[PDB]
């Protein structure tokens, strides 16, 4: 029915209802705004009152203002006419192109794909990024996570991912920027119109955009990700299609949840996250999945607060992944972009009975030698290098080569690197390392592997640096 | 479950919560007025030199304080469906509170009737009308018949201002 | 705040008028408020502590706070289906779960319901998830082996039946595999003819994603292990009290086999995630936060549960429940609140480490930190007469590891221990999903622990053991199968071994 | 028109009345004091007083304004010094404030914008080569106290003389400078510094300091933003510097705690992120269809013992488009301005330089993060192959280059001059202990001789094989004339 605001703090408005107490989750309508204001219901304090989160700023509201029970959960422009279009938290379009035109709408608060719908098929999605493919390949239609502290190359990676993986793809992609930089959305729109995965003219757009950046309220950010996945959940269940869902940054979801949690009546828990950080994540990751009906390759990027991979946010995220690429500040700081930690990155399909004994045996061999080099690391740098074995100056030599050959000039990073982009096919990666490992280049100097593509392009820099 | 007669005075939010009850408990049997006066009386059945040895006494408790309030109800001019707002405050340990619960009973009664705006210098305009500042003039006619930065701030300072004609 | 629930308007009004909904709120009540999975309720003036109630909208709930003026109820499910007012009703409900053999092969949820989509469970019996554990006297000292079939474990960290050994380690180190392979290995006993040696497996998944528990059961099915395994699963998007509960259900379904002279193994993967859930309920219930914000009963929680695995003396069936709880540690901190607690409750730890993992040590068991307080007693004699030595030798190898590097020229006496050490170490490496039989193990360890492998390049060892194992398994199924049933290594079997080892190596490296 | 005061203390007035007051709407007080609504609760409005709450007493009168909070705007502010509400405080009588913008403005969404392409020069070799800012960028200055965090933002405004005293209407940059939390003794000494070097003219300076009330520091950097929003929304170029957000946050914390909003990490309130996020988004590079106008923002953060895990410093870094780190260690070591190249990033890269700089320093940022690590590996006196003998034989000299004086920016042209000297290897054979008496000459020698070459590179902003050729001798014409 109709309801009247009783109280308002920051982002949490309580409302009172004569008769029609809206069920939790039910989207409510603020009457009297120069721009639409929705209030996702959050609890029944009782006496016909309901506490709620605002999907925009409450600047202006007034005790008694008119609120209307929209009768059901936030609903969005799910459907095929979302491609090329920048949606938002509540459906409303914001590329300025007048209503998104569809007669199919779905609530963003769904249940989750039951046990029996689970698909157990996993096959290697090659990305052409050497480090990921060699040591921790992603899997077609699986949950992938990009771990990173601030500034280590999380976002750039996901670009070079949407560039590679999502271009040579004839299905549908849904990129949803939750809680990060507005500059970076505008930035992608135009790259994605230069490439024309978004085409303003025809209807050949292969990419739905949902957006709710670090400039919006906690209400928004807390739900922007619920929207962008409702969008990609359609393209899955219907088409049976191969939906690529990118998020950046799934962290801002729990942070956003944090900001209001206080004002919602929660004794805080460890590190001061919501007492619900756990399940909030669960009933929401458990939706970004692959059913028998369809498949969603998911590439989330997770902020690691202060790089502490144990911070209850990134920590709890790990359970929900099938392949995790973890980014290292110490690696980046050495100039080795993409700063992937070849010893904290993991895939479920790194099984010799899935990738073959050549692949596997070769990855693990690289992983090993890098680990061994890490071990000699505080002998040598404080107690004389040449005091090493013969065996060891050798496993150092090769290691540092291997370690650098693992870098890649990214195509979306030419602006930084200075070298033209690159991209290596899985089998030339396996081969490249297998060689270095085998002792076939112990003669070429270090820098020759730094930032080249296929292994030969290092033999190139091998003379270019020579004479 | 039951729906509630929230009369557009509302009042509280946390404590005089019993009050907000009986504008809805009363408005079924339209006995609003039967109590508007009933309470006025109990407000002093307790301010006696004979009722304060329990009024603020955690000594007797919810035993002989509720069934010794079957007296100051049944006996006197009460014993209706309002001998109970006591029998509640009796049990729910808030007899020490009723004065405030009656106070608000009023300020919610005289907003179905009167209006409360007040004059400047003396008593209540009780503008019991369908329109605010309509009868604000025609009822105060029975009242006759019974510039340099600083000087700026110092002129509004006497107009509608200060400690002067206030006394 | 000052006031108090129940006490206001909605409720208040009607204590004046005269309200008469038959059930004086004894058998029912109504929702005073609801959010974050907590449902405060008026009435139920007759509910018991921890009783199960039914919501108007059909949902299930549990009565954890019986406060004076209201019952605080935690909601088994999404709560959009609850609103202020809904009537709540005592169902006379006992929180119990389906029990007995009719579960093997099934995948139930936290409460016992099939979710494998294979319809009804023919549960002939029910047992309450909330039960005291066998006291002091019903028990006898753990002695029968519970063999995981993992070389590192069965030799250096023996688990017996009735024991609670903890798989503990940072994330992504093989904690769950240790559990899996253990289940798998159980089959060889279950398809034999010895009842005394069969083992039924409950594996409780708490807090994990479905794409995982699924994957998991596919693997347990491909091994044909599902046939003797119950898989209880309260996944990530299940509500809290489910996860909180799941392990006690699991315990109850194995506690059945225990009390019917049979032998069960339960895995609680992951006992850290259950804690989290219980924490959540405790916090929203507004119960005093303590360290890491966990309640004062998050010890009491796990110690109630894990003290329920035991070895019943003969007079009680002879049965056994054995628990492998699994704790995720953060940056290896085993002094954190939950690790501390569990490590405290259990009687052993198998710690797994990431550096070990990548160095090559897979399984990545740190044999120095790992321990089993049951120890030797849980081991067959054969195993005991090689494992002993190995332990000691690796221990010395450990004391002198430093000189690996800055020691390519040192007392030929300790040049020795290094060699033996790295070799013994290679022997403890093992592939995934490939659990070995105890007599097989004793053989391959015997080889190294007695010298015979000392003059072989470490590299080749995992290949030698691979072929050597095979040779005896097809050929001398003779006095291999005899090492097993006899239990020990006979004066005679010692020799038939030295003959096969030395002469086979001979020809191997030739 | 408005009502009572329920209770007052600590800058927090509870009010029983105001029944139709907007949340976030500013009220006014009996004594003529502007307050503010922030807690709209059932039975009262908690109001954050914008000044000394001694004058307030129980019972006073609070009256609505109807307005959400706003401030003076426009060129009528330049050269002035205003408190957090716009009021002038340099004793020069009111500003000509016809323009009046709201503080509580949300930031430009996706469309109104365009990739940051416009070089915002600092005149600091260090910054303009290795972490270059551009108009619309947020680049954070972070560091321990007394590391040089301010002599960055000051040296930069003092650089904008050159452009603001000329013709080219794009190269012009008007400067706002919020001063949150500091002491007046300093705000002043700083204006005096601006004034002297003659830059004060193009520069608002909003100042909410130590003694100013709490909500006044809360608000200050927002106010100073609106003032810079105008300059962009009307086709011009603004550079606002919040100094510092650390002190602001602290202030917001106070309000929040006194308002009884349950405390979080380090006592701060939940939205303490939202606070800096939203403010800092409001700096953008507007797209042509909207003015072409910009708002570059240098927020400033102060760390404890270097701890960048501190709630705040980690938040603000996650927000800005990169940052400069400071480090006392380098400072005393001689590396003034103390920067830490390897740890400073500019998330806009060369996309914000002239193609003149880019050519002398576009892959030298990933070189002084490897020459770094490759002199920390072979620190000790041994032997290293033919490849890594040189990288060191260079760098030591190169660093002596970004060593720069204070209050003495450089125009991009000259920066390209010296950077060229080394990067092309015309210093690869000189004892570092001289590489300063050198530059201090070779740059006053090629301003007195060739205003020629500078002319070109300065204008077309590039080094054609033409320009390059001339250089290739002007240089050489110097090393041989000193040592050889
Ligand atoms: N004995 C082994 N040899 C080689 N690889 C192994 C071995 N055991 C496990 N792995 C690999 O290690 C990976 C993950 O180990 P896992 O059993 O999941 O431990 P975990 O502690 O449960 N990690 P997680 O459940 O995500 O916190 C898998 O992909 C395996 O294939
Ligand atoms: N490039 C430079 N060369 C030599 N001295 C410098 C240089 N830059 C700054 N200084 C000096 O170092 C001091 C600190 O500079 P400042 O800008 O106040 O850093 P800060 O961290 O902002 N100090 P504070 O506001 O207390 O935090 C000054 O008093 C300067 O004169
Ligand atoms: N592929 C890359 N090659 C070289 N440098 C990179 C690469 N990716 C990121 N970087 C460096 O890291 C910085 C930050 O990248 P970003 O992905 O935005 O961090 P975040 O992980 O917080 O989103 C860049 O601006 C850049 O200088
Ligand atoms: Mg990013
Ligand atoms: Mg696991
Ligand atoms: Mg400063």
């Amino acid at each position: 029915t109709t309801g009247r605001i009783v109280a308002v703090i920051g982002a949490v408005v309580d409302v009172q209802f004569d008769e029609g107490l809206p069920p939790i989750l039910n989207a409510l309508e603020v009457q009297g705004r120069e721009t639409r204001l929705v209030l996702e219901v959050a609890q029944h304090l009782g006496e016909s009152t309901v506490r709620t989160i605002a999907m925009d700023g409450t600047e202006g509201l007034v005790r008694g203002q008119k609120v209307l029970d929209s009768g059901a959960p936030i609903r969005i422009p799910v459907g095929p006419e979302t491609l090329g279009r920048i949606m938002n938290v509540i459906g409303e379009p914001i590329d300025e192109r007048g209503p998104i035109k569809t007669k199919q709408f779905a609530a963003i608060h769904a249940e989750a794909p039951e046990f029996v719908e689970m698909s157990v098929e996993q096959e290697i999605l090659v990305t052409g990024i050497k480090v990921v493919d060699l040591l921790a390949p992603y899997a077609k239609g699986g949950k992938i996570g990009l771990f990173g502290g601030a500034g280590v190359g999380k976002t750039v990676l996901i670009m070079e991912l949407i560039n590679n993986v999502a271009k040579a793809h004839g299905g549908y992609s849904v990129f949803a920027g939750v809680g990060e930089r507005t500059r970076e959305g505008n930035d992608l729109y135009h790259e994605m119109i230069e490439s024309g995965v978004i085409n303003l003219k025809d209807a050949t757009s292969k990419v739905a955009l949902v957006y709710g950046q670090m400039n919006e309220p906690p209400g928004a950010r807390a739900r922007v990700a619920l929207t962008g996945l409702t969008v990609a959940e359609y393209f899955r269940d219907q088409e049976g299609q191969d939906v690529l869902l990118f998020i950046d940054n799934i962290f801002r979801f729990t942070q956003a949840g944090s900001e209001v949690s206080a004002l919602l009546g929660r004794i805080p828990s460890a590190v001061g996250y919501q007492p619900t950080l756990a399940t909030d994540m669960g009933t929401m990751q458990e939706r970004i999945t692959t059913t028998k009906k369809g498949s969603i390759t998911s590439v989330q990027a997770i902020y690691v607060p202060a790089d502490d991979l144990t911070d209850p946010a990134p920590a709890t995220t790990f359970a929900h992944l099938d392949a995790t690429t973890v980014l290292s500040r110490a690696i980046a700081e050495l100039g080795i972009y993409p700063a992937v930690d070849p010893l904290d990155s993991t895939s479920r399909i790194m099984d010799p009975n899935i990738v073959g004994s050549e692949h596997y045996d070769v990855a693990r061999g690289v992983q090993k030698i890098l680990q061994d080099y890490k071990s000699l690391q505080d002998i040598i740098a404080i107690l004389g290098m040449d005091e090493l074995s013969e065996e060891d100056k050798l496993t150092v030599s090769r290691a540092r080569k291997i370690q650098r050959f693992l870098s890649q000039p990214f195509q979306v990073a030419e602006v930084f690197t200075g070298h033209l982009g690159k991209l290596v096919p899985l089998k030339e990666t396996i081969k490249g390392f297998q060689q270095i490992l085998a002792g076939e280049y112990d003669h070429l100097p270090e820098q020759a592997f730094y930032m080249v593509g296929p292994i030969e392009e290092a033999v190139a820099k091998a003379d270019k640096l020579a004479e | 479950f039951a729906k509630l007669v929230r009369p557009p005075v509302q009042i509280y939010g946390i404590e005089g919560r019993y009050a907000t009850a009986l504008y809805s408990a009363a408005s079924k049997q339209n006995k609003l007025e039967q109590v508007e006066k009933e309470l006025l009386r109990v407000g002093q059945i307790l301010k006696e030199p004979k009722m304060a040895a329990s009024l603020l006494n955690p000594y007797v408790k919810r035993s002989v304080k509720v069934k010794s309030l079957s007296d100051m109800t049944a006996k006197e001019k009460f014993s209706p469906l309002t001998s109970n707002l006591i029998n509640l405050l009796a049990e729910n340990g808030r007899l020490t509170n009723t004065p405030a619960v009656i106070s608000a009973f009023s300020t919610m009664m005289s907003v179905h009737r009167g209006e409360v705006p007040c004059t400047v210098t003396t008593a209540s305009a009780l503008d019991e009308t369908t329109l605010t500042e309509l009868k604000t003039v025609l009822k105060s006619f029975l009242s006759k018949g019974q510039k340099y930065v600083d000087m700026s701030a110092k002129t509004k300072i006497q107009k509608l201002s200060r400690a002067m004609r206030e006394i | 705040q000052k006031t108090g629930t129940a006490e206001v308007s909605s409720i208040l009004e009607e204590r004046i008028l005269g309200a008469d909904t038959s059930v004086d709120l004894e058998e029912t009540g109504r929702v005073l408020s609801i959010g974050d999975g907590i449902a405060r309720v008026h009435g139920l003036r007759n509910v018991q502590a921890e009783e199960m109630v039914e919501f108007s909208s059909g949902l299930k709930g549990m009565s954890l706070n019986l406060e004076p003026d209201n019952v605080g109820v935690v909601v088994f499910g999404n709560d959009k289906l609850i609103k202020e007012g809904d009537i709540v009703k005592r169902t006379g409900a006992i929180v119990d779960v389906p029990v007995g053999e009719e579960l093997l092969g099934r995948v139930v949820d936290a409460l016992g319901n099939a979710i494998d989509g294979k319809g009804p469970i023919g549960s002939k019996a029910r047992r309450r998830v909330g039960l005291k554990a066998p006291g002091i006297i019903p028990r006898i000292s753990v002695r029968e082996p519970m063999q995981t079939g993992i070389k590192a474990v069965d030799s250096l960290v023996p688990i017996g039946r009735g024991q609670r050994e903890l798989i503990i380690g940072d994330r992504q180190t093989g904690k769950t595999s240790i559990a899996i392979d253990t289940i798998i290995n159980q089959k060889r006993f279950n398809d034999g003819t010895d009842e005394k040696k069969k083992l039924y497996c409950i594996y409780v998944a708490i807090g994990q994603k479905r794409s995982t528990v699924a994957q998991l059961v596919k693997r347990l099915t491909d091994a044909d292990a599902m046939k003797y395994t119950i898989v209880v699963s309260a996944t990530a998007s299940d509500a809290a009290p489910l996860q909180y509960l799941a392990p006690y259900s699991g315990c109850s379904m194995g506690e059945y086999f225990r009390d019917n002279g049979k032998h069960a193994l339960i895995i609680y993967d992951d006992l850290s995630k259950q804690a989290v859930a219980y924490r959540q309920m405790s916090l929203l219930l507004r119960r005093p936060p303590g360290r890491e914000a966990y309640p004062g009963d998050v010890f009491y929680l796990h110690s109630r549960l894990l003290e329920r695995a035991a070895k019943m003396n003969d007079a009680f069936g002879g049965g056994s429940l054995t628990a492998l709880p699994v704790i995720e540690t953060q940056a290896g901190d085993v002094s954190a609140y939950i690790p501390t607690n569990v490590i405290s409750i259990t009687d052993g730890q198998i710690f797994l480490e990431t550096e070990l993992f990548y160095k090559g040590i897979r399984p990545a068991i740190n044999v120095g930190l790992s321990v089993s307080r049951v120890g030797s007693a849980a081991q067959t004699r054969a195993m005991k007469q090689v494992a002993g030595t190995m332990k000691l030798e690796l221990a010395q190898y450990r004391e002198v590891a430093a000189f690996a590097q800055f020691g390519s020229d040192l007392d030929a006496a300790t040049q020795q221990l290094l060699s033996r050490g790295v070799r013994l170490t290679e022997l403890l490496k093992q592939g995934q999903y490939s659990p070995m039989a105890i007599e097989e193990q004793v053989a391959v360890i015997y080889a190294g622990v007695r010298g015979y492998l000392d003059k072989l390049e470490p590299s080749k060892i995992t290949k030698f053991e691979n072929a050597f194992l095979s040779h005896v398994i097809s050929q001398h199924q003779a006095l291999l199968g005899k090492i097993r049933t006899d239990g020990k290594i006979s004066e005679e079997s010692d020799a038939k071994l030295k003959e096969i080892v030395t002469n086979f190596l001979a020809g191997f490296e030739a």
